């Protein structure tokens, strides 16, 4: 009876994916990050009657929040060591000891593509509706972790330890 | 008159309430076109820089 | 053969937003074409140089004619 | 036992009046009472309370600083100078113990 | 799918145990009980319902299970499961 | 083979050695459980049924389980050299592990600063 | 689901309920029907076998030995019926039941869009109240005199009488709303 | 400030000379037009700040909490409005008017420009206070809860007395502009370390700090809602507002004094949140979570910089209008089936979908999604933190997973699964209930596109 | 609500035993307190560590979601054993 | 893809399948839901109640 | 418009184009027809508008700050002569905030601009930022939330001093 509820959070999730892709500075990834992160849960948890749903979906969330906390390192880093969020900011960091920062990404885009470690949470989310698995958790949202590393490529070249990670 | 007259109640407040903002400026002008920053001559019909 | 459905009493949700929006555009949309008319119209002033010798106006120091017209009167 | 009521019973607020506000029991004292909170809260302030914030001008100098910190990077380059000198106060006015 | 109609139930119902071999179809009526007019034990009647839940694809509970002893009692436990009212 | 629990992966019910158990003292503990929760079950629903009930069926139960899990706990609380020393340590244990965390960093820290070896090159805003 | 529990299995129930897991596990295993059927008439082989052995001391020590057979080639995961308990499509519509109550709280404007349904309505909450009295009584004098209950019910003894607490079960919201 | 001032102090005749029909719709008319008057305090073009008088004064830090009391007080009253429809007239003129004795000495008590001033100011909210949620409470316990409310208070705030008159003796006045420009550095002596907590200890018990916190779930879990939601979003503030007020004449003891004090707020925060996890009582989960949010604002505080600052004072407005919301909306289930318990009432979202949206809502921004300025609040703490010590990311790495456990389980909890179906007596929301929520919301949303106007002093 | 029928302090006498298992709606031979060893538990029952998830699925429990009847004695850890959360009923491992 | 075929073509064999460890780590997820999923909520959800809110 | 030297920008350099394959470009076709469809409609709006702002043409100015005495010249305790000294210190702080910004334009908008010769062609606006960003810490880095000018001043004397005693040894 809601499908049209069901259709604008789908909409909703595409808007915060594509917030998540172009944006240029790590707070402005972090608005589609955190925002596909909500959408998610409430597709997944979309029959809310449904108590093995609902488990799935604060699954789904408390995973991703381990990996916020590698987003909110490196988020951190960049301010205190670059003054600036700016991905073109943050390029001249290609010659420092980006250690701290780079594992902060690495946690992030462990939790949010499902790496092992934190990967339970996406075969459980297949409680949702059949859209809701072919949109969000195979062919974008997941793919954000992955996405984000190769934003900050130009740093993880210089890097042995994250790169044999 | 007699169950709508409470509505003076507060617009008199906030009326007096700006006019005893208004004696406070008046009585801290002791430094008015004196300080260091913003002192300048008196224009040809001005009296005071402000009030 | 068609079913009825028990709902909830949705009639108070839709009567709430309804009026919730009815009084934000009620000074909202006026305020609105205000705002957009003194854009299209008066426009906002342009940066000059202070003539020798002429004192501005304090509100004679700020762009659009909305903020130097309070600035006028009730500052 | 001790005198005292019994506990008031579950009144449902819509039985007698299904357009209830949530305001008064009174129809008009409550229709009335709704009305007043939208007006003076959505259509004053929140409308005019928002359009008079947004055109608060040069709010905490942001708008003059920029247009200064300009005239100055300008200024400083034409004629050579450092865009930002290290000490702030002027070694000379300072004496230093010795 | 098409709804369920208490025919269309009644129909399957008898037509699932048709099939059955220990049944003997020319003394199958509705009212024919599994244990008396059809000499059926328990370990088979346990059969019959998995034959039911398999015809309509959901399951009964065994404590649901465990009584239904005659074609009409299936009949009208599938048909009061499924809100199916005529 | 074999299946060994855990609080965590409990004893199936068939495997239960005290399931089995048919003894006329099981049977009867068995069928005051069930007299004891029918008498309930049909209270609950003398009042669900019911047509003069305008309010919900307030639940004595989960009162008892919220009050005794907060306005009970203190009164019914005995200082004991187990729950002394456990408060002791969860009082002040995490709290004496971090000071020595931070004020030994923050040492490093003004340490390296008095001698320069730190590399604060592009650092502005804290 | 309808029909409450028992104090106690008996052990002629606790051999059935076997017998139904021990197939559905099977059939888990075999997947291909024509395989399915195969071993399911040896697991008859195997019930029917000790089908009479009466001694009632070694029929429990021949359910226990299954029972801990079963526990040891469960499958790690069997088929569920999707609207069955663990099941993927259990409980997808409870979002959609609303209790018939919910209707009470109508604004008119809504009740006046199906003025027939409301008016098939209000004689089912007459026909609620006239009834209440007589089944409350009815439960009295139905209460045994030694406490032994169980969560059954009685049905309406008389003529005009609705069964005792029955507008739970009667009104319930459909499976599929 | 006299005319934000004057007209409030208006509203207490406006209260008794209105009809017993008018009483609650005047009121509630005029105090939205007493908190658009406190915009004019936003009208700052400069770098200095605004002093109307030798009393009052304000600067970027006391005009977002000024208005933010000027706003709640019409809040306040509507949501004041339908559990106190039973009591006769006088009931009401005596409850508003002790809410807008709240709001008239809570603007004084911001734009104050002396510490004495501030300090009977900061004690005389106890009375009204002490009145509402005794008078008003609904439990056995309220009497309990008044009395703990009352002394946690007056103990911390009887060494701020001596320590602000030893101050007077020795610099000759408490103003404080001269305060901070003729500031002196203090010498490390053990008297000092006393007067640094003389000093600091009134503030840190009214945030509350960790350990000293024991009045705030108690006093929330009894209040009335409006009392709940004066203290949750302006009384705590106070602590706040007075710390970053006062410690400028506290340095440099502030570098050393201050560690027992980030660390009970940095390890009291996980204590705090992780109760969130197994907290029975709806209302005792959200004043817990302030308790948790407090913790980041003493633990920013107390390292003065210019992020730390800025983060705090975010987090002051944000949790000022979150809390609130949070308890409004406790408050609407609890007007129905009063009863406090979170698992007694489920599935809720089935007959309030749009009251739902809001719980959705409100739950979004205490868990900080961005961009709301609950994030920008705890992102500039973390930053700050960080650069004072890099382990502190992971104390807070650990609270912000608890923090979304809980504040999700919340709306998982009582919005999901099936209904409760007993509960037959689920009115739909009324129109003043859904009200409430917008109004808490709304500056939300908008404080979030324009947040120049909640940076503090430093930014 | 009234002082006895709320949980009280532990039961020393086999007399304030039966009194508290008629409380909580148990049987004299299945009440069971807490051990007193002080930690604030007073005499409300100890109950097996059975989560929810074991609970008869089939069953028609009265609080349907927590998989309860109304008058039977909550677990003292019930918020940690619902079925959104800890799960320790048997494996096949 | 032939591995696939020579194995899936064993189950039309009429001879019963078993379990074995490497199928039930298989089938389980590797246990890392059954154990992590419970153990670790546990001892977290038993210190926010035992140690934190009653201690 | 903006001024150019505040905001450096080279010129830019397209190569002019070199279409050797016989088949059409889809991209300088919906740019004609973007052309006509969407720029041409929209300027007349704009033209139309700046007609109204040209009749009805308005100035303001940038606000003048003569200098006071700085905190040096202030004795101590006199706090009129340190008030000025420091609402002055205050508003040059906030304009060196606006420097440091732009300075950070001219980094972010040269980082893109050069691409993937970044690492050599951006050296002299990464020179210009590590220089201003050497000053910058050397004014107000550590100051403190309650930073001010006596607070500058103190940390410059601090470090003036640690100089001196740099050359009293070498
Ligand atoms: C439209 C709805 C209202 C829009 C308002 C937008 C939000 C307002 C923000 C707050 C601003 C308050 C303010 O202006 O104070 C400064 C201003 C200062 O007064 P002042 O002390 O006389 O002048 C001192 C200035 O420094 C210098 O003042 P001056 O000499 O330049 O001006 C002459 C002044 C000299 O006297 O005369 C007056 O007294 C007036 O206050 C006023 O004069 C009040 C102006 C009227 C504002 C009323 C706003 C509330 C009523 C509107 C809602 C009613 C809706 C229901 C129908
Ligand atoms: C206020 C005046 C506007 C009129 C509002 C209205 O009429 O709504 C009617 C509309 C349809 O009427 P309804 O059938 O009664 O819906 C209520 C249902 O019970 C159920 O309502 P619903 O669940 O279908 O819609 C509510 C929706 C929440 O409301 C929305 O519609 C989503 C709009 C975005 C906020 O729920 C969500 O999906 C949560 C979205 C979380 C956003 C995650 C991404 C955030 C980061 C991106 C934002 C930052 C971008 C920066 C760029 C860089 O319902 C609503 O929009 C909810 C009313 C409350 C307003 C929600 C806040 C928006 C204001
Ligand atoms: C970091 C430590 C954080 C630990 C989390 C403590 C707070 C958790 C509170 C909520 C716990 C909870 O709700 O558990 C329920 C859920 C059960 O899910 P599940 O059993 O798999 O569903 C089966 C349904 N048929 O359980 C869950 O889904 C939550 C998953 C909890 C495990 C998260 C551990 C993070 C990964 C750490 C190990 C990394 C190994 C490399
Ligand atoms: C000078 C300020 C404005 C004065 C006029 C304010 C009073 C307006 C008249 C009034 O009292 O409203 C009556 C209304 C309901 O009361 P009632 O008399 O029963 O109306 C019956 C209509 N069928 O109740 C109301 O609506 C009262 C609303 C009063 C709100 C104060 C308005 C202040 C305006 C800014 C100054
Ligand atoms: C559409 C929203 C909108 O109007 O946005 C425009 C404006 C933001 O523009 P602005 O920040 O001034 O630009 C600076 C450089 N970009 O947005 C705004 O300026 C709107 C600011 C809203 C101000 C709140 C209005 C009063 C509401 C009652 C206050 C209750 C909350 C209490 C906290 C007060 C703290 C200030
Ligand atoms: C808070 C709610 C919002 C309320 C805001 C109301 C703002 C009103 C904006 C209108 C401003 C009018 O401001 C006006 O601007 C015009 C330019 O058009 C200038 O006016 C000047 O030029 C015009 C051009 O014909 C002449 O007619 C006029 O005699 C002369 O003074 C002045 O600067 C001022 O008189
Ligand atoms: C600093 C802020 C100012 C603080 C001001 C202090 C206000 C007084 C607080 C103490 C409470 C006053 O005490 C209050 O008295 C009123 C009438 O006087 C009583 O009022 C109630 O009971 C009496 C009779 O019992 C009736 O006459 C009255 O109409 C009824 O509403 C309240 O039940 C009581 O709570
Ligand atoms: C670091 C500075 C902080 C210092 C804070 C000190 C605050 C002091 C608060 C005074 C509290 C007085 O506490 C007073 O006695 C107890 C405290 O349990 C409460 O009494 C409560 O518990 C006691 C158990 O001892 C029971 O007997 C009583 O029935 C119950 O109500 C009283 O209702 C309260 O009035
Ligand atoms: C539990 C409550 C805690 C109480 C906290 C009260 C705040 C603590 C205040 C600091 C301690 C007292 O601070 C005291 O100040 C006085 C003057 O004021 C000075 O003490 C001295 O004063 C003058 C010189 O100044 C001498 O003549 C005198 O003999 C001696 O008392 C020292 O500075 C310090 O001894």
């Amino acid at each position: 009876p809601n499908i049209n509820r069901f259709i604008k959070y789908l909409t909703l999730f595409l808007i915060t994916m594509l917030i998540l892709t172009s944006a240029n500075n790590m707070f402005q990834l972090f608005i589609g990050w955190e925002g596909v992160g909500i959408m998610s849960f409430l597709l997944i948890g979309w029959w809310y009657g449904r108590t093995d749903a609902n488990t799935a979906a604060l699954q789904a969330i408390l995973y991703n929040r381990i990996g916020d906390i590698g987003f909110i390192l490196a988020m951190v880093w960049f301010s205190l060591n670059m003054n600036s969020w700016e991905l073109q900011q943050i390029m001249f960091s290609n010659n420092n000891d980006n250690l701290i920062p780079l594992m902060g990404l690495l946690i992030a885009a462990t939790g949010k593509s499902a790496q092992f470690g934190l990967h339970p949470w996406l075969p459980s989310a297949m409680e949702g509706p059949t859209p809701v698995s072919a949109l969000l958790h195979s062919s974008t949202m997941v793919v954000a972790g992955i996405f984000l590393l190769v934003r900050f490529h130009p740093l993880t070249t210089n890097n042995n330890f994250i790169l044999t990670t | 008159l007699r169950e709508h007259w409470v509505h003076i109640l507060v617009p008199a407040g906030f009326v007096f309430g700006c006019y005893l903002d208004r004696k406070d400026d008046e009585k801290l002008t002791a430094f008015r076109n004196k300080s260091m920053l913003f002192q300048r001559e008196l224009r040809p019909n001005e009296e005071v820089t402000w009030k | 053969k068609r079913l009825f459905v028990v709902k909830p009493s949705l009639y108070y949700d839709a009567r709430f937003l309804r009026l919730m929006k009815f009084y934000l555009m009620l000074t909202g949309i006026p305020v609105i074409i205000g705002i957009t008319l003194v854009n299209i119209f008066i426009g906002e002033a342009e940066l000059a140089e202070i003539p020798e010798g002429y004192i501005p106006e304090h509100w004679e120091y700020y762009k659009h004619p909305i903020s130097r017209w309070i600035a006028r009167n009730f500052y | 036992q001790w005198q005292e009521d019994p506990e008031p019973e579950d009144e449902n607020v819509y039985a007698k009046n299904p357009d209830f506000h949530g305001y008064d029991s009174d129809p008009v004292v409550d229709v009335w009472n709704m009305r007043a909170v939208f007006f003076f809260g959505f259509s004053i302030v929140l409308v005019f309370g928002t359009t008079f914030v947004a055109y608060v001008p040069d709010y905490r100098m942001q708008e003059w600083a920029r247009r200064e910190a300009e005239r100055l990077v300008k200024y400083r380059e034409v004629n050579g100078l450092p865009i930002m000198e290290s000490n702030y106060f002027d070694p000379s006015k300072i004496q230093l113990p010795e | 799918a098409p709804p369920l109609t208490l025919d269309g139930i009644k129909d399957r119902v008898l037509y699932v145990l048709k099939l059955y071999d220990k049944i003997d179809p020319e003394k199958l009526s509705v009212n024919s009980h599994f244990m008396k007019d059809l000499g059926l034990d328990s370990l088979d009647q346990v059969e019959i319902i998995m034959a039911m839940e398999d015809e309509f694809g959901f399951e009964i509970p065994d404590i649901d299970a465990e009584k239904l002893m005659c074609p009409q009692e299936i009949v009208d436990y599938i048909a009061d499961k499924k809100d199916v009212y005529e | 083979s074999k299946y060994k629990p855990a609080p965590l992966a409990t004893l199936p019910s068939t495997l239960d050695p005290a399931e089995y158990d048919v003894s006329p003292e099981t049977r009867r503990a068995q069928v005051e459980r069930l007299s004891i929760r029918a008498r309930l079950k049909r209270e609950y629903l003398l009042q669900y049924n019911d047509p003069k009930r305008v309010s919900h069926i307030e639940d004595p139960a989960l009162i008892r389980w919220t009050y005794a899990r907060s306005a009970n706990i203190y009164p019914n609380f005995r200082p004991t050299p187990k729950n002394s020393l456990l408060g002791a340590v969860a009082g002040f244990g995490p709290l004496i592990f971090w000071y020595y965390v931070f004020k030994t960093d923050r040492d490093r820290k003004e340490r390296l600063i008095q001698e320069g070896k730190l590399d604060r090159k592009f650092n502005i805003s804290y | 689901a309808f029909c409450a529990p028992p104090a106690y299995l008996t052990h002629q129930q606790k051999v059935l309920r076997l017998y139904k897991r021990a197939l559905r596990h099977l059939e888990s295993w075999c997947i291909h029907r024509d395989k399915y059927r195969y071993f399911a008439c040896l697991m008859r082989a195997r019930f029917e076998e000790h089908k009479n052995e009466k001694d009632m001391m070694r029929a429990t020590q021949l359910l226990r030995e299954a029972e801990e057979e079963f526990w040891q080639n469960q499958h790690p995961q069997p088929y569920i019926f999707p609207d069955s308990p663990g099941g993927t499509s259990f409980e997808r519509y409870e979002c959609y039941k609303v209790p018939e109550w919910c209707l009470d709280y109508w604004h008119p404007s809504e009740k006046a869009m199906y003025p027939d349904y409301f008016s098939k309505r209000e004689q089912w909450k007459k026909l609620r109240m006239e009834s209440w009295d007589r089944e409350v009584k009815q439960l009295q004098e139905e209460t045994s005199p030694d406490g032994i209950m169980t969560e059954a019910l009685p049905p309406a003894r008389r003529e005009g009488d609705l069964p005792p607490l029955w507008w739970h079960i009667v009104t319930r919201p459909r499976e599929r709303p | 400030m006299l005319k934000i001032i004057l007209p409030s102090l208006m509203l207490l005749p406006l209260t008794w000379l209105s009809s017993p029909k008018k009483t609650w719709t005047n009121v509630t008319s005029y105090s939205f037009l007493i908190s658009l008057t406190s915009l004019t305090l936003l009208w700052q073009t400069d770098e200095n700040y605004k002093n109307f008088s030798n009393m009052f004064s304000s600067d970027p830090l006391s005009t977002p909490l000024i208005i933010l009391t000027a706003w709640l007080l019409p809040l306040m009253l509507m949501a004041s409005q339908n559990h106190l429809k039973k009591d006769n007239n006088v009931l009401q003129k005596l409850y508003i008017s002790m809410l807008i004795s709240l709001q008239i000495l809570l603007i004084m008590t911001f734009s104050a420009t002396e510490l004495i001033m501030f300090y009977i100011l900061f004690e005389a909210t106890l009375i009204p206070t002490l009145i509402i949620i005794t008078r008003w409470g609904n439990q056995t316990e309220r009497l309990n809860a008044g009395i703990y409310f009352l002394f946690y208070t007056l103990i911390g705030s009887i060494p701020l007395l001596i320590a602000l008159i030893l101050i007077q003796n020795h610099v000759g006045t408490l103003n404080l502009m001269i305060l901070s420009f003729t500031t002196h550095t203090l010498d490390a002596s053990w008297s000092n370390n006393l007067l640094w907590l003389a000093c600091m200890m009134a503030f840190l018990i009214k945030m509350p700090l960790y350990g000293v916190h024991l009045w705030l779930p108690k006093a929330h879990v009894e209040a009335p809602i409006a009392g709940s939601m004066i203290l949750a979003a302006i009384l705590l503030k106070l602590g706040s507002y007075g710390m970053i007020r006062i410690s400028i004449i506290l340095d440099p003891l502030t570098k050393y004094m201050a560690y027992p004090f980030i660390l009970l707020s940095l390890w009291g925060m996980i204590m705090t949140s992780s109760i969130c996890l197994r907290q029975t009582d709806l209302k005792s989960l959200i004043a817990y979570s302030s308790v948790s949010h407090m913790a980041l604002v003493i633990a920013s505080i107390m390292i003065q910089t210019p992020w730390s600052f800025m983060g705090a004072t975010m987090l002051m407005i944000a949790h000022g209008l979150t809390s609130s919301l949070l308890f409004c909306l406790a408050n609407s289930n609890y007007e129905r089936i009063h009863s406090r318990t979170m698992i007694m009432a489920r599935g809720l979202q089935m007959v309030f979908p749009l009251m739902a949206t809001w719980w959705l809502m409100a739950s979004l921004a205490n868990l900080a999604l961005p961009p709301s300025i609950n994030l920008m609040g705890e992102l500039f703490i973390t930053m700050s933190l960080f650069s004072w010590s890099n382990f502190t990311i992971i104390l807070m790495g650990i609270n912000i997973i608890i923090t979304g456990m809980y504040s999700m389980y919340m709306i998982i909890t009582t919005q999901r699964g099936k209904l409760t179906n007993h509960m037959i007596n689920l009115q739909p929301s009324h129109t003043r209930e859904l009200t409430l929520m917008a109004l808490h919301m709304i500056p939300l949303i908008l404080l979030t596109t324009s947040p120049k106007l909640i940076t503090g002093l430093t930014m | 609500m009234t002082k006895d029928m709320l949980p009280g302090s532990y039961p020393r006498t086999p007399e304030e035993r039966a009194a508290a298992a008629k409380k909580y709606n148990m049987r004299v031979e299945d009440y069971e307190p807490y051990p007193d060893d002080g930690m604030g538990y007073g005499d409300y029952p100890m109950l097996p560590n059975r989560s929810q998830h074991e609970r008869d699925p089939w069953y028609q429990w009265d609080h349907s979601e927590l998989r309860m009847n109304w008058g039977e004695p909550i677990h003292w850890d019930l918020d940690m054993y619902i079925r959104n959360r800890v799960d320790t009923s048997p494996t096949p491992v | 893809f032939l591995i696939a075929l020579e194995l899936n073509n064993l189950t039309m064999k009429l001879s019963m399948n078993k379990a074995n460890p490497y199928s039930s780590f298989s089938t389980l997820l590797g246990f890392f839901p059954s154990i992590i999923h419970r153990i670790t909520p546990m001892k977290s959800l038993n210190l926010s109640l035992k140690t934190s809110l009653t201690l | 418009s903006w001024d150019k030297d505040v905001y450096p920008e080279p010129p830019s350099r397209t190569p002019a184009p070199s279409p050797q394959t016989s088949l059409p470009n889809p991209i300088t076709y919906l740019t004609k027809a973007y052309d006509l469809v969407v720029d041409w409609p929209v300027t007349l709006v704009r033209e139309f508008i700046e007609r109204q702002h040209a009749k009805n043409r308005t100035y303001y100015y940038h606000r003048q700050y003569r200098r006071v005495p700085d905190i040096t010249e202030c004795k101590e305790g006199d706090v009129l002569c340190i008030y000025e000294a420091e609402m002055q210190w205050r508003r040059d702080f906030k304009v060196d905030q606006e420097i440091m910004n732009i300075i950070q334009e001219r980094l972010k908008a040269c980082q893109q601009r050069e691409g993937e010769n970044y690492q050599q062609n951006c050296a002299k606006e990464l020179e210009q930022f590590t220089k201003v960003t050497k000053a910058y810490q050397d004014r107000y880095l550590d100051l403190g939330a309650y930073y001010s000018a006596r607070k500058c001043l103190a940390k410059q004397k601090q470090r003036m001093l640690e100089e001196r005693k740099a050359a009293r040894q070498e």
